[PDB]
């Protein structure tokens, strides 16, 4: 039971320079943990045995550094295809604890999401619910609000959203929420706008429609 | 090398195989470990090939019970009632991870899912590549498999990862694409697969008597 | 340096010995992590990686001496390879296996320095000839053959042609001994050999007994010291899993103090880990207490003191 | 009686150090039992209640060095309440915690007796400077603030402007070191400061050790000296539930005879118990013996010896 501290919680470089990470341990476990490559939808995969030694021809930009508790994992070779949920796991202390996740991911610039709404079918008219979709598309952090308007009635409670992987063709994100309602409360209001609020738009941008406008 | 066959998918509302392969037996120590999806990694237990020494977790000792089947290579984690699962060797590095596991922690009912969609032929208002997008909804169990116009259409294509209901632990996908507006007279078709329930969903949107 | 220049040789070994899983000491010793934590301070470590030994199927004992070639064999391929290590001038760290492998141990150490002494740091005296023996499991006889006094008291066994006994009878002490035989007893007493059995430790104390140790050796001349160790040598609260656990054995704190009092020497030459079986661990969790220790025990013949180390650089900067 | 006139000062503070639950040091330590233990020998007891440590919200570091505005203030706060306690003549028993409090400890302390000694009894040093820490958390920093012989080589901690180095180097003294790190182990050879580490002890015994221990503090001059401890210190078999449990401890015996000694010399003036964590604790037994010994420890501080007391009228009555 010694806590793993990964400072880095989540990190975002570039494909280029030095990406030296930090597991700082809860005591001097003295050169005993490991590091990990667990890539999306992997299973993990060892990188360093005690804060050096390059297993089995991990190729050439692992190393680390140790003694005797803050703990590092150097990226020399930054090699963009490492970006990866990596984790640190001491050894030599009872029981076993890993690190927490120390993502990496892709830096390009701040992209404004191209926002689209929309409205609920009426086929799902015709099951007795009402789910609104709002997209935002091809933009730049992950960091982004969306507020829904209901006649212009800041709600929530009622949204469930999802988030895109960084795509590796334009390191993009993808975001969309879904506004969720009965049928009932869909029926009492008509102007239902999404104020998206990201780092690539000026100005929140609410996306509106009307019930029964498209 | 030491490769290992994990099994396997799973819904309860429990035995994990962990089948060694490719090596001599009773030379590495299976030791077991979770994944919480999108969490950190939580470690179970490391059991030796020689007796069911158990060292398991001080929070996993009631739940998690690793037995030991030494005679043919696999190794059983059993479970009495929500993440993926892991079977590894060399307890002091590791480098031996299995494929797998993922088992939920579920009482819903297998169901084919209940797509909404709008498809426009980008001619919503005045946009010129205007989006669309399938809204595909209440399915039970993970994945459904979603192509556009049989897997045509695959540039713009952002599906989005299962968002699970609080409703009736029905998950919630929406796979979506951007067109041109001078693709009015192409529709898109979502052809949604939930294969574990055997259902096929195909859909497309018009207009309302527009101007 | 002269110290912690290290020359490993793991010796995955166990056919003079029952019990099987003592072939996984070197394996376990390598995947816990030695070499690793050896490279912090200056050490040279250079592996030269688990010897291939063979394997002899008709491996026709003796009387009671069981499986004498297979382990014959082992031995003399290991005295060559720890001559060679030495002949590097390198430390011969040396882990295995058992007690039998220490008979090529220190055979090719004293190819290379014939005037060493040995401090044997086991729960047993090791001693037994081949007539004085019981189970005949060889890891229970190492000592016979290396002792010259005991020429003409050894039969020729099968396996042990190159052999040729190496130090005299004072020049070798034991520490920790709490489990003899009478035949054991009796030739520790007829040959005179000084030895620092459990009675005399809890009489005098693990330093003045590590005083009169290293007086009694290098008192009259400073020679190469082969310290080889026995993990049972240890009370089985530290390391349950090896062969022979036998209780009221040394603390870990004491064994540390032997290992660090031998490293202030600065005449370490070559050391022995044996009887590691990571397979008498009723948990894993206790190989995983077994083998720390041994693993501090050897990081403490390298200079790893409890007291802590430093390299020689001003860290006001 | 001059000794064992206790003031009782706890104080639930964890923020030199991440593991949160060494803020139940205070409500464990009473609610085992404390004063009440104390209370049947002639003990004149008097607690001053868990200091009402604040809670500064923008604890912004320094670079490695974290949280050292909320640990100053805490320390401030505790200097001046020790202090205050020793104006009362009492022995200032402080309980914790973490060594980052010994800091204000004995500050408070040297304010009213300039002329003390500390026995700094724990696993590690704890005399990295900010410069040389690698953690950052200030239980690892508490001796560098203290010595005078380091002044200069401490940078200017936001909320330790109070703080005054206020003993030498040749007046404290380590008993039971086992885990130093490189920058500890060179300034602990550099300012040649009298140490007691796992390899002294395990050579002398800890009769001569404490002997040697009040020969080198007391052997000039009668001064009071101030006992600091941590649990860790102790082996972790005894006490497990604490912050950094580093093997091969001092057992249970040596600890108390240590406070059996120094309560002999009649001069403890002010006593210091840290580090304790229930929350480590794998089951709560472990936590009961973890604080089953910490409370032995102080009352063998006060007179409670192994051989018995007795209060001074006949018996045979
Ligand atoms: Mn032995
Ligand atoms: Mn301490």
């Amino acid at each position: 039971e010694i806590v793993l501290t990964q400072s880095p919680a989540t990190l975002s470089l570039s494909p280029g320079e030095r990406a030296t990470l930090s597991c700082r341990a809860s005591q001097r476990i003295s050169n005993d943990l490991h590091w990990y490559q667990q890539k999306p939808g992997q299973a993990p995969r060892l990188l360093i045995k005690y804060a050096s030694q390059s297993i089995s021809g991990i190729p050439s930009r692992f190393s680390g550094s140790g003694s005797g508790t803050d703990f590092t994992l150097t990226i020399s070779s930054l090699e963009p295809e490492d970006f990866a949920v990596y984790y640190c796991q001491q050894s030599n202390s009872w029981p076993r604890t890993f690190g927490g996740g120390t993502k990496l991911e892709i830096k390009r610039t701040v992209a404004a999401p191209s926002v689209f709404i929309f409205p609920p079918s009426d086929e799902q008219l015709k099951s007795g619910t009402a789910s609104v979709v709002c997209l935002l598309n091809n933009f730049y952090p992950r960091e982004a609000k969306v507020q829904w308007k209901v006649d212009n009635a800041l709600q929530s409670g009622n949204s469930q959203e999802s988030v895109t992987e960084q795509d590796s063709k334009d390191s993009t994100y993808s975001l969309s929420s879904t506004l969720t309602l009965s049928k009932a409360d869909y029926e009492k209001h008509k102007v239902y706008a999404c104020e998206v609020t990201h780092q690539g738009l000026s100005s929140p941008v609410t996306k509106s429609f009307n019930r029964g406008e498209c | 090398e030491v490769q290992l066959v994990q099994s396997g998918a799973e819904v309860k509302k429990v035995k994990v195989s962990c089948k060694a392969s490719g090596y001599t037996f009773t030379d590495y120590y299976m030791n077991w470990v979770r994944q919480a999806p999108g969490q950190g990694l939580e470690w179970i237990g490391v059991i030796s090939p020689y007796n069911g020494g158990t060292t398991y977790n001080q929070k996993f000792k009631g739940k998690a019970t690793l037995t030991v089947d030494k005679s043919t290579s696999t190794a059983y984690m059993e479970l009495s009632s929500t993440a993926v699962y892991y079977c590894v060797y060399d307890l002091y590095y590791f480098d031996y991870w299995g494929q797998g596991t993922l088992v939920t922690v579920s009482s819903a009912s297998t169901k084919g899912p209940s797509v909404f969609p709008l498809a426009p032929c980008s001619r919503s208002t005045s946009e010129s590549t205007a989006a669309l997008g399938c809204l595909v909804k209440d399915y039970f169990p993970e994945p459904v498999t979603v192509s556009w116009n049989s897997g045509a259409l695959t540039s713009g294509v952002h599906t989005f990862p299962a968002v699970l209901q609080s409703s009736g632990l029905y998950s919630l996908s929406s796979v979506v694409t951007v067109p041109s507006s001078s693709l009015g007279t192409k529709t898109y078709t979502c052809n949604v697969d939930h294969k574990p329930s055997n259902t096929k969903v195909d859909k497309r949107v018009e207009s309302k008597y527009g101007p | 340096a002269k110290s912690r220049t290290i020359g490993i040789i793991g010796a995955p070994f166990s056919k003079g010995q029952p019990r099987g899983g003592v072939e996984e000491g070197p394996t376990v010793l390598r995947k816990a992590g030695l070499l690793e934590k050896l490279k912090e301070q200056e050490c040279d470590v250079k592996d030269y990686g688990d010897l291939p030994f063979a394997d002899i199927p008709n491996d026709s004992p003796f009387q009671i001496v069981k499986n004498p070639r297979s382990v014959g064999k082992a031995s003399e391929q290991l005295a060559g390879k720890v001559a060679e290590v030495k002949k590097n001038g390198r430390i011969s760290l040396v882990l295995g296996g058992d007690h039998s492998l220490a008979i090529g141990s220190i055979s090719g150490h004293a190819r290379v320095h014939p005037d060493l002494g040995v401090i044997w740091v086991d729960a047993h005296t090791d001693i037994n000839t081949p007539l004085t023996t019981t189970s005949g499991n060889l890891h229970g006889q190492p000592v016979s053959f290396l002792l010259k006094e005991l020429k003409g008291k050894i039969p020729d066994v099968p396996g042990f042609s190159w052999v040729t006994p190496c130090i005299s009878a004072k020049d070798i002490v034991y520490i920790g001994l709490r489990d003899v035989d009478p035949g054991e007893h009796y030739i520790l007493k007829t040959l005179g050999i000084k030895y620092f059995s459990m009675t005399e430790v809890d009489r005098l104390g693990i330093g003045k007994v590590m005083e009169e140790t290293l007086s009694y050796l290098l008192g009259r001349k400073k020679r190469p010291i082969h310290l080889s160790f026995d993990v049972d040598g240890l009370d089985p609260s530290f390391t349950p899993a090896t062969g022979t656990p036998v209780v009221g054995g040394l603390t870990y704190r004491e064994g540390l103090y032997i290992t660090e009092e031998i490293y202030k020497t600065g005449l370490l030459s070559g050391l022995d880990i044996m009887e590691v079986n990571p397979s008498l661990g009723k948990t894993p969790e206790e190989v995983t207490r077994t083998v720390n220790t041994a693993v501090a025990i050897t990081l403490a013949c390298f200079g790893l003191a409890r007291e802590g180390n430093h390299k020689p650089i001003d860290y006001l900067n």
